[PDB]
């Protein structure tokens, strides 16, 4: 299952 | 025996074209799971393995609602790098991001890791520790100082380390049939004269899984590996992966050059000869 | 810009034997950026029912798709891969060779 983020 | 979950990101800008294209996929070694397209019809993360299909609505409709933020994510990203880079609006510029874990031969966390690219060049990597960034140049840095102040590592960590690890091993369970298997390479040599005075001596290695292979060419026991062509390996589109490796050789020395397998299903490594 | 050229294989699934149903892949890796065209040919003309795989990049970032379609060989029919790309001045025809 995928990951709760930007640069 | 070792094991991996892996997750793909590729956004590209399409600027004066709408927005930008994202693709998501998701893989289990070499065995793809899942996939999602910005353009396709369904909005849906859709199964790409048989052994996925059985995951229940509420799976799906989480693994879709997660890409589509995942996809805004890389939205806002391609805006703040062409700020950061100083470039125009005009070029489409490709932001990717991988991130997953390892596990070993006993389904222990071994390796956790996500990595950014912008430009097909390294942007920001979380460590081996996963408390801390390696930022590739100057504009990774402000994301770095970002993401320090943002406690962005803490929140990895506890992913990769659990739950991806979690997930990896219910994938490995219900999928054991394809994912707990080693097809160990079907291997032959060809032989192919290209003139009166050289051959072509080609090793093959076929049906094989995982794909990770070694395939090397020694002349009286020494490796040929400068004038050795060695294709990336390809899948047949069935499950497995195929590879070969090639020389160039005078005709009449053949029995010199032998052809070396490794893989992890073979009992030994293989040696093939001409004679 | 980062550019990197495709590397073009163009294979079958199953060692090719005449009147026997297999499948025609090209597989196109380490590529980028990764807008690509990828056309199957059979005697020169583009192969209508095509698919490939979804786009995904391996550990240098680099991308790989497959393309692929059901055939059946003949000794007359000629099968090749054209790909055209940033990197490539033309498009670029590899030849399906069996004997390989």
């Amino acid at each position: 299952e995928l990951a709760x983020l930007t640069v | 025996g070792s094991h991996s979950m892996r997750y793909f990101f590729t956004s590209v800008s399409r600027p004066g074209r709408g927005e930008p294209r994202f693709i998501a996929v998701g893989y289990v070694d070499d065995t793809q799971f899942v996939r999602f397209d910005s353009d396709a019809a369904s909005q849906r993360m859709e199964p790409r393995a048989p052994w996925i299909e059985q995951e229940g609505p509420e799976y799906w409709d989480g693994e879709t609602r997660k890409v589509k933020a995942h996809s805004q994510t890389h939205r806002v990203d391609l805006g703040t790098l062409r700020g950061y880079y100083n470039q125009s609006e005009a070029g489409s510029h490709t932001v990717q991001r991988m991130y997953g874990c390892d596990v070993g031969s006993d389904w222990r966390f071994l390796r956790g890791y996500h990595q950014y690219a912008y430009d097909g060049k390294d942007y920001i990597a979380l460590k081996e520790d996963l408390r801390s960034w390696t930022a590739a140049d100057m504009a990774a840095q402000t994301t770095k100082h970002k993401w320090e102040a943002a406690h962005v590592a803490e929140q990895l960590r506890a992913y990769l380390e659990g739950t991806c690890v979690e997930w990896l091993r219910r994938y490995l369970e219900n999928g054991k049939e394809t994912l707990q298997r080693t097809d160990a390479p079907k291997t032959h040599m060809t032989h192919h004269a290209v003139s009166d005075h050289e051959a072509t001596l080609r090793c093959w290695a076929l049906s094989f899984y995982p794909a990770e292979i070694t395939l090397t060419w020694q002349r009286d026991g020494e490796d040929q590996t400068q004038d050795t062509e060695l294709v990336e390996t390809r899948p047949a589109g069935d499950g497995t992966f195929q590879k070969w490796a090639a020389v160039v050789v005078p005709s009449g020395q053949e029995q010199r050059y032998t052809c070396h397998v490794q893989h992890e299903g073979l009992p030994k490594p293989l040696t093939l000869r001409w004679e | 810009m980062i550019q990197r050229t495709p590397k073009i294989q163009v294979y079958s699934r199953h060692p090719a034997e005449n009147g026997k149903s297999n499948f025609l892949n090209c597989y196109v890796s380490g590529f980028h950026p990764s807008d690509i065209e990828v056309d199957l040919l059979k005697n020169g003309e583009r192969i209508e029912k095509v698919e490939h795989s979804d786009l995904s990049f391996s550990k240098d970032w680099s991308f790989y798709l497959l393309y692929y379609t059901e055939f059946t060989p003949t000794e007359k029919d000629e099968y090749a891969c054209r790909v055209n790309h940033v990197t490539l001045s033309q498009p670029k025809i590899v030849k399906w060779d069996r004997d390989m």
